[PDB]
């Protein structure tokens, strides 16, 4: 099966466990929550007094350096779409400014019609965790400075745009149709002023000889060139963009090579101010004495934070969604993906699959990793449906008292008299083949995102060591063991009366405390079998007596598992 | 659920943490004291003379149980053998 | 896993190798002589003195584990219950 597996998207590729949905599932409440360096959990923005909305004017001070074993991935690191070509002509000065060294680099992005402050936050941090922030606090910043931005742009731009301008800030506001994929420049002015901060959009050669003003140079106007410093009194090197594609519709980021030399971007490559005096070039970004100025730079916040801050977002993600938000992506990848309709909104899979977490009927494949659903349209169980006719010929009336099986299905239904439908209970339906690979250990998965392992089922959990060969560790009464248990059967006999039970007995843990140990099996059984016997410990000593001389094995090494179908044969 | 002769344990094994604290220091002073004879530091009352909290928090790290739960719904159950074998308190002398 | 009496034959076992020796270089040195009865320069002082190395390397042949590894455990799972039957821990005293 080539095939079984789809590939995974931009948004889904997990780079250090971070993918770009999951961060588009913590990126909003990020926008009024930090994280805590002494506890690391989430706390809000109103305790700590940064404003309701993420002030991004701290996030001057971040550029994004990519790591050179990072640059393949797909989404993450370099776009591999025809922008390569398309900034070849940048590209040429770029290089040769730094003495003939890639030091400025184009960065995919996902293309959900947001991309402009998506690659700023990539432009940023290098993720989708500030991108959120951007927008929705620009619209503050425009109402604010309105009739600033009235000053210069009254005569350009129409008065009753601006309030449209500001709605073009909202995260989730779809404008009517006919408008192109893509935010104007007019957000990039106010985002460098916002991130107390340059920003530079380029083009390719022919883009900046270009009659249009598409690639400029944003600089913090609004904000006094005192205040565009970084916290060691040097001017914050500004973060670039550029265009990606010749229609004009998908932004991306322009980031260092993390370790690398700092890009430097050749006067030719810089392009002119876009609404302010060309005078503050000098003024608002560090420049250098050669005619050019520093990208990127080494101010820059290390992947090991950012790690804590996207767990630290998934600890309340439990609390206010119900739900993991990387189990959300799987659900967006397998039933909305499924679709193959590109764009679904996050919060539609947050909340739908919720429903799946409250019955379960999420099953997830344990050989090829897929997430497989029992889901069931309304109709099918309603009369007309196809289980709906199933019910009466092959077990008679409709029956209040009388449960129906459908081992086609593995649907237990009750049939509700108001209603008329037969209500099967998907925490008691199972998935017994996937509907992606038809695996037959497909298991179901709870809403923390543990998954319902059962005895013998095998866990992803890397084994540190194991006579098993699996690698992997196994799953057992609760508990992780490295390899499975030997099993033999007991014989107790007491008061006259005989049980039959069976009895695991663990060995070879690499961990020693979790072996099996006699006086506590032994007492187990008696306790579950005969609890409130007199003179029971007499039982115990016969039994410990005979495990012993059962477990004394000639070889050490002697190792026959338990026989379970599908995770060993 | 400790037994009342697990408790003449607690109250033991945090004696012999404050015996041993005794003689320890009682001979560790004498000790340094022959280091510097000359010294002459001399008419040191007592080191410990007291069982000295952070005694019990010590000693109940060897606290253990002697009757496990199931050794007590073995009694608790014969209880309710003699009993339930009663109970005519229904009775009421007519008029 | 050799016992501390099972140490007493690695250290027995290679002195009955020695008796041996310096009982048998003394035997064969008797009907040596009577080869020259007079050379008049005969008796060594020492023909073995000394337990001597390359003894225990003979020794170590014979040399049993008393006690298997399938019974040291019935032990080792004995002391780790009389723990496991203990720890109360976090017990602190208020304040």
């Amino acid at each position: 099966g080539v095939t079984g597996a789809p590939k995974k998207n931009t948004e889904l590729v997990k780079v250090m466990g971070l993918s770009n949905y999951h961060c588009k599932l913590l990126s909003p409440i990020l926008a009024r929550y930090g994280m805590d360096k002494q506890t690391g959990r989430a706390k809000l923005l109103r305790d700590m007094n940064q404003g309701e909305l993420f002030d991004c004017a701290l996030l001057g001070d971040r550029a994004f350096l990519i790591e050179p074993e990072h640059v393949n991935t797909v989404g993450y690191g370099k776009d591999r779409s025809g922008s390569l070509l398309y900034l070849h002509d940048t590209l040429e000065d770029i290089k040769r400014a730094n003495k003939s060294q890639e030091c400025l680099i184009p960065v995919h992005v996902d293309g959900d019609g947001h991309c402009l402050v998506h690659a700023v936050s990539r432009a940023l941090v290098g993720r989708e965790l500030f991108w959120h922030a951007l927008r929705e606090n620009l619209k503050q910043h425009f109402q604010q400075h309105l009739a600033r931005y009235q000053a210069l742009f009254h005569d350009f731009i129409d008065a009753a745009e601006w309030e449209d301008i500001i709605n073009e800030c909202d995260p989730l506001f779809v404008p009517p149709e006919g408008v192109p994929l893509g935010l104007r420049n007019i957000h990039i002015f106010g985002l460098a002023n916002v991130l107390h901060r340059p920003i530079i959009l380029l083009d390719s050669l022919s883009g900046m000889r270009s009659s249009g003003d598409y690639s400029a140079t944003f600089l913090p106007g609004l904000i006094p060139a005192e205040k565009c410093t970084g916290k060691d009194g040097h001017l914050n090197k500004p973060i670039c963009i550029a265009w990606s594609s010749s229609g004009r519709n998908h932004y991306i980021p322009l980031v260092g090579i993390k370790g690398a030399a700092l890009p430097k971007l050749p006067m030719n490559l810089l392009p002119k101010a876009w609404g302010v005096p060309q005078d503050l070039i000098k003024k608002y970004i560090k420049l250098e004495e050669d005619g050019g100025c520093v990208i990127g730079g080494d101010r820059s916040l290390q992947d090991k934070y950012l790690l804590r801050l996207v767990a630290a977002m998934e600890e309340v993600f439990m609390d206010k969604h119900g739900i993991h938000p990387s189990l959300v992506a799987d659900v967006h990848q397998y039933f909305y993906r499924r679709t193959g309709v590109i764009g679904v909104q996050p919060e539609e899979v947050t909340a739908a699959a919720k429903k799946a977490v409250m019955d379960n009927r999420l099953h997830k494949c344990l050989l090829c990793g897929a997430l497989s659903e029992l889901h069931v349209p309304p109709e099918w169980l309603a009369p007309g449906g196809k289980l709906y006719n199933l019910a009466k010929s092959t077990h008679g009336q409709l029956r209040t008292d009388k449960n129906y099986s459908f081992p086609l299905n593995n649907l237990v239904c009750s049939y509700d008299s108001v209603k008329d439908v037969l209500v099967p209970d998907y925490g008691m339906s199972n998935l017994t083949a996937c509907n992606w690979c038809h695996g037959t250990s497909v298991r179901k998965v709870r809403g923390d995102g543990s998954i319902v392992y059962l005895d013998g089922d095998r866990t992803n959990s890397r084994s540190t060591g194991g006579k098993c060969g699996c690698g992997f560790k196994h799953f057992w009464d609760g508990k992780e063991y490295d390899n499975l248990p030997e099993a033999f059967p007991i014989t107790l006999e007491w008061g006259g009366r005989v049980v039959r039970e069976t009895v695991y007995w663990f060995q070879y843990e690499s961990d020693s405390s979790l072996n099996s140990n006699v006086y506590d099996v032994a007492m187990k059984l008696v306790t579950k079998h005969f609890p409130g016997e007199f003179g029971s410990e007499i039982l115990v000593q016969k039994v410990v007596h005979t495990i012993l001389h059962q477990t004394a094995k000639k070889n050490p090494d002697d190792y026959t598992p338990v026989n379970i179908d599908g995770a060993h044969a | 659920g400790f037994s009342g002769a697990d408790l003449t344990e607690i109250c033991q094994r945090a004696c012999k943490l404050a015996i041993r604290e005794s003689i320890e220091s009682e001979i560790r002073r004498e000790r340094e004291r022959q280091t510097n004879p000359s010294a002459m530091e001399v008419e040191e009352d007592d080191p410990v003379p007291e069982i000295r909290r952070d005694h019990f928090e010590e000693a109940m790290r060897f606290a253990r149980r002697s009757v496990s739960d199931n050794d007590i719904r073995k009694y608790e159950m014969f209880a309710q053998t003699l009993q339930q074998s009663r109970g005519f308190g229904s009775f009421r002398f007519p008029s």
